[PDB]
């Protein structure tokens, strides 16, 4: 196919020096930056699971400038290689997304993939900047260990009683969950149609629509589901972002006390 | 024990991935791929278990892994030297159908439906089809981008099944017509726009065959042109 | 993106080479509501043989729980709706084993209610079974379901049958099953060190993403009704072609209007398949996860 789609232009910035396809890859002055920002990352980084003496894909780790060290400062050993290494995602990512626009713009297609992940590069920042930045400290930012993270996670978590109580937390799960099968159904629907019984003729658009009104007795044909799906998803991640940004900062107490706001008065 | 669990699970996994999964991805997409890198740039699978389909009510048959190429005029040239290299369209691209523009060539048979309801008709042709909630593009003077307007709305060809406002007919000042896809266009109260597509042409809009029915190559041929606008229309950028 | 001029003709329907008898639930176009976003109709419906119970049953479960639900409150509104989360039916734990022959207030309800919901799921299972039939779809949701049932069938059935103790089942209340969770952590030895669990998270994220990827694509792919997935897995126009070009290019390598849902039916199902494995191990073939782990 393609051959016709490999067609000069779409360049956000680069003008030309960038309109090209390392094979399967469309370079452009973001892959080019995407690069410069991943290298310089794992370079400084890889420099760290050394300094650590030990390493083990598993237990090579990176922590920021631990609390009261401050928001300001920190040094390419207590701070930095974390510090810097961070400024390499909140930028390498942002950098790619854009690589995402650039592919789009030209590719003909539309706006939204690049927006959707823009959330992801948005979950993260929260945890490693916002949260941090608000608690006048980067310590609630976190490790960078295939395995600590549970830990960094597992504590702050429990830092506030059984964290599965922070409301918004409550929620995001339940999108997280729903946007699940929400795929368990969609991913199963399109299928059965496309791929039916033994000899029956390939099914119909309204072949589907017909199932659901029968299981469920509504049903959101074609389009309505790709939006809805990109819904419960995109959402729930985000409703995550709220969870926290809010957790270290206007709820200082164990979560279980929230809940009383209800259980008070008459 | 569970190491036998989690250790062989790691079979059901690698197992499926490059197996079934990616296997199927292949089924009927560059059932292998040439132009420079010959037989690949590494070590895929020599094309999976070829399977055949069942064309819907009306019959037909499609066998998926198939080598249906295209000597269907790619006005797509060369930029030089290596592959990955862009390839410039040999003149106003929007037409020759290349770049953003580029169509395809699905059948000269529109997607039927449940029955023969050729799925996508026009509002008149229709049964009891009107506007629950909305503004009505009809009589809605369609703008361009230019800002010199380029036509007057004449329908919204309705999708039966989804009951989908699929497209909106638009009659240029050659007392003529052409329909522009819905997910273009912005129905604002008093005015309309498939901004994508500067008025100051519009004409490009290929025609359909019979004025009741958008066949695949129609819709598809239609659908690009419009977009290429995105890519290839000066004002905008 | 999300409908900007709404239409809705007659009221539509289809064969079922089967017992259409069912039809109550009448076409009630919803507009502002399930219109703007999804679909304007609302029904028809098909309340078959099986579907009855599903409901019959599905309620008791709800009723029974709902019942001993009150008693804690002492038959009191203001009460009832206060500690509503807080209320809950806890099994014959009274830890005293896969030994039915229970009291109502200890075992009972639970052994009753809980065990009754055995049925809904079970039946309604069937449901997705034949609703396919009629229509003569495949049987994927029957597939894309026993997941939902695994971690079910387990979590509250299999396991606790393994420790010879319902004493082991999860309990009925809002803020209780939450609690009965981590409790479940602390005893299996901080459980993230659990291989299967992480996968189960491995994946339960795998989706978030992907529904957020498949979905968001098709949308940039309306411009050309990328949405029409069947009259596409038969016939490729830009739609496909390009909603795969993007990825071929971006992450180099792509999928196929089918495979993609082949990517989908799975991506999700593991998300449950997994945890089920996770969970019949995490009290037997593994008393602790640190340990097990540390010993690897
Ligand atoms: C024991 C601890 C507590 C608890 C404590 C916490 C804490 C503490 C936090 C959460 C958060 C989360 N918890 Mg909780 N949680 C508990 C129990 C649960 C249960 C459960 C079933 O019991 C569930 C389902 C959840 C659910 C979840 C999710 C809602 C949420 C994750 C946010 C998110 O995914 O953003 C996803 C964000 C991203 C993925 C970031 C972006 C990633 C990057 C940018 C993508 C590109 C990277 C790179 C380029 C990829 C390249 C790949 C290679 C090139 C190939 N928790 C227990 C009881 N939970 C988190 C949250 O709210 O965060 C907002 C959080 O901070
Ligand atoms: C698998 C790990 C734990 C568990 C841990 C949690 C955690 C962690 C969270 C919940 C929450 C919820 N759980 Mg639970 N939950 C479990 C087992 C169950 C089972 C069952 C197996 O029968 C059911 C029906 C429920 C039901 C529910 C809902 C009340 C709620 C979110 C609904 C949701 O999005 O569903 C999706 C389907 C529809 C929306 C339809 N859980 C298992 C035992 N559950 C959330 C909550 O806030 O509830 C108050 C929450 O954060
Ligand atoms: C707030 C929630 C926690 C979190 C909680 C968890 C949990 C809980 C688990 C993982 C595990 C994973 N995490 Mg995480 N993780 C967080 C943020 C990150 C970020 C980031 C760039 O922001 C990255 C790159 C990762 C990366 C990863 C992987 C190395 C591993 C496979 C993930 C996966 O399939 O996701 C989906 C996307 C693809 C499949 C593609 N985590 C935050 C800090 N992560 C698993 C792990 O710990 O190993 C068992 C695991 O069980
Ligand atoms: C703090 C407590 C513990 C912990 C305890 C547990 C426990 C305990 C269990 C899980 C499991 C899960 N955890 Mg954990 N988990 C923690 C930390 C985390 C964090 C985090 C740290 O980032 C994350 C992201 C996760 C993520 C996850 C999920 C991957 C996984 C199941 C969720 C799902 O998608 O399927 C959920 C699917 C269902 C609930 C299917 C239910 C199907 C039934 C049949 C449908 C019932 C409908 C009913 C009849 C009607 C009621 C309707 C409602 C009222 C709406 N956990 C901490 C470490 N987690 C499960 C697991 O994989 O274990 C192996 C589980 O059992
Ligand atoms: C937020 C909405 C959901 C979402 C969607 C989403 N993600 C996307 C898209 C979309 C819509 C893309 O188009 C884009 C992609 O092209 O994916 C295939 C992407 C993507 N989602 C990613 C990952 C990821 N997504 C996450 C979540 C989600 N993605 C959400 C649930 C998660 C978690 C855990 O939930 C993970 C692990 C990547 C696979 C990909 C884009 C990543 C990218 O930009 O990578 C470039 C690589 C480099 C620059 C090298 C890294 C250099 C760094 C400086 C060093 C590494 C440090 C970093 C901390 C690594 C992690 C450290 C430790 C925490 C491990
Ligand atoms: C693949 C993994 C995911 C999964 C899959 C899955 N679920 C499925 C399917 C599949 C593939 C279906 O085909 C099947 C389906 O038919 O429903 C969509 C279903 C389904 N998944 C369900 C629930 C469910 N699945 C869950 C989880 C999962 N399901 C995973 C996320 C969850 C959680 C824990 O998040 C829940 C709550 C049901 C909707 C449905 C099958 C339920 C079933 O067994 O029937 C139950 C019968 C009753 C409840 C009887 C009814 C009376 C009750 C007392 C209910 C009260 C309802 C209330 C009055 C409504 C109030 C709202 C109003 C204001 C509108
Ligand atoms: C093209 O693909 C696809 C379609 O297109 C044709 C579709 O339509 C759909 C349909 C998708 C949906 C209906 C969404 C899936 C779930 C949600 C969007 C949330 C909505 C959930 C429900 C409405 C809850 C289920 C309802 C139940 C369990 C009712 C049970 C009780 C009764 C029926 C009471 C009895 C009434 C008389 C999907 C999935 C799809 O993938
Ligand atoms: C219908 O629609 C759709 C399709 O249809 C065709 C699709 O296929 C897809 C694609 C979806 C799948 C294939 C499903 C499976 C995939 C997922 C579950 C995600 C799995 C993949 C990843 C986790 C990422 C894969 C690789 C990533 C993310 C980065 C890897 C990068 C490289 C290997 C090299 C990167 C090179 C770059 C960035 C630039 C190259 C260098 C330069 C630019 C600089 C040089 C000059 C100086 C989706 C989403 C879709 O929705
Ligand atoms: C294996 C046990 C799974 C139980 C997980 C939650 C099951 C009940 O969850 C909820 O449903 C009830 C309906 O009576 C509600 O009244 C309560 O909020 C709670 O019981
Ligand atoms: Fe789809």
């Amino acid at each position: 196919f393609e051959r016709k789609y490999r067609v000069p232009g779409g360049t956000l910035v680069g003008g030309n020096l960038f309109d090209f396809w390392v094979g399967p890859f469309y370079v452009g002055f973001f892959g080019v930056a995407t690069f410069f920002f991943a290298a310089l990352g794992i370079i400084l980084i890889a420099w760290s699971a050394v300094l650590q003496g030990t390493w083990n894909p598993q237990l090579i780790s990176v922590y920021p400038p631990a609390l009261e060290y401050g928001l300001g400062g920190a040094p390419l050993a207590k701070g930095g290689l974390w510090q810097i290494i961070t400024i390499c995602a909140t930028g390498a990512f942002v950098s790619w997304a854009l690589r995402e626009v650039e592919i789009c713009r030209k590719l003909g297609i539309g706006y939204h993939i690049p927006f959707a992940f823009a959330f992801a590069i948005l979950a993260y920042l929260t945890l490693v900047l916002f949260r941090p930045v608000m608690m006048g400290a980067w310590g609630y930012a976190f490790p960078y260990g295939i395995w600590t993270h549970l830990d960094w996670v597992s504590n702050t978590g429990y830092t506030y009683g059984n964290f599965h109580y922070n409301p918004a937390h409550m929620i995001a799960i339940s999108f997280f969950f729903t946007n699940a099968l929400a795929l368990a159904l969609h991913g199963a629907l399109v299928l059965s149609a496309a791929n039916p019984e033994k000899g029956k003729e390939m099914r119909t658009p309204d072949h589907e629509d017909t199932f659901f009104r029968d299981l469920v007795g509504y049903s959101i044909g074609t389009l309505g589901i790709h939006r809805l799906g990109l819904l419960l998803s995109l959402s729930a991640v985000f409703f995550s972002a709220l969870c926290m940004i809010i957790t270290g900062t206007i709820w200082f107490d164990q979560w279980v006390d929230w809940w009383q706001w209800w259980v008070k008065l008459p | 024990l569970a190491s036998l669990a989690i250790y062989s699970f790691w079979i059901f996994l690698a197992g499926l991935i490059y197996y079934l999964q990616t296997e199927n991805m292949r089924e009927g997409y560059p059932l292998e791929n040439e132009d420079g890198t010959p037989a690949a740039n590494q070590g895929p699978f020599p094309l999976p278990k070829p399977k055949t389909f069942i064309l819907p009510h009306g019959r037909g048959t499609l066998t998926v892994p198939g080598p249906e190429s295209e000597d269907r005029p790619i006005a797509l040239a060369r930029t030089a030297v290596s592959e990955g290299f862009p390839h410039a369209p040999t003149g106003d691209p929007m037409k020759d159908g290349v770049g953003p523009a580029s169509w395809v060539a699905r059948r000269d048979l529109p997607e039927l439906d449940g029955h023969g309801h050729n799925k996508i008709k026009p509002m008149k042709a229709a049964a009891g089809f009107h506007v629950s909630a909305g503004k009505n593009p009809i009589g809605l003077p369609v703008r361009g981008c230019d800002l010199e307007i380029a036509g007057k709305v004449v329908d919204i060809w309705v999708d039966i099944p989804e009951q989908m406002a699929r497209f909106l007919e638009v009659e240029l000042k050659d007392g003529s017509t052409r329909l522009l896809p819905m997910q273009m266009v912005k129905v604002q109260s008093n005015r309309v726009h498939v901004n994508a597509l500067s008025s100051d042409l519009f004409a490009g809009i290929p025609t359909i065959k019979s004025p009741t029915e958008v066949t695949l190559l129609e819709e598809d041929k239609i659908c690009g042109y419009v977009a290429g606008g995105l890519m290839y229309a000066a004002p905008k950028r | 993106i999300f409908s900007q001029v709404q239409v809705r003709g007659p009221a539509d329907l289809g064969m079922t080479e089967d017992v259409n008898l069912a039809n109550r639930s009448g076409v009630g176009p919803f507009s502002t509501l399930l219109g703007w976003f999804g679909n304007a109709q609302l029904g028809p419906i098909y309340l078959g043989s099986l579907g009855v119970l599903s409901l019959f049953s599905g309620l008791m479960w709800f009723f029974t729980i709902g019942i001993w639900f009150w008693y804690q409150a002492g038959w009191n509104p203001a009460v009832f709706l206060r500690d509503l989360f807080f209320f809950s039916l806890e099994p014959p734990a009274p830890e005293y084993g896969l030994s039915f022959a229970a009291p109502l207030k200890e075992g009972g309800l639970w052994l009753i209610a809980s065990f009754f919901m055995f049925v809904a799921v079970w039946s309604w299972w069937g449901r997705t079974y034949l609703r396919a039939q009629a229509l003569g779809m495949g049987k994927h949701t029957a597939w894309a379901f026993l997941s939902a049932i695994w971690l079910w069938m387990v979590l509250g059935f299999i396991r606790p049958i393994l420790m010879g103790s319902w004493s082991e089942a999860v309990p009925y209340g809002i803020f209780s099953h939450l609690d009965w969770t981590n409790n479940f952590s602390l005893v299996h030895g901080n459980l993230f060190y659990n291989p299967f669990h992480g996968l189960s998270i491995a994946f339960l994220y795998g989706s978030a993403l992907l529904f957020a990827m498949h979905g968001a694509t098709i949308l940039a792919v309306s411009r050309f009704g990328g949405e029409r997935e069947l009259e596409q897995i038969a016939d490729r126009g830009t739609a496909a072609e390009r909603a795969a070009l993007f990825w071929r290019w971006t992450m180099g390598f792509n999928a196929t209007m089918e495979g993609i849902h082949r990517w989908a039916i799975w991506m999700a199902v593991l998300v449950t398949l997994t945890g089920g494995i996770g969970i019949l191990l995490s009290g037997t073939v593994v008393d602790n996860w640190y340990v097990w782990g540390q010993n690897h």
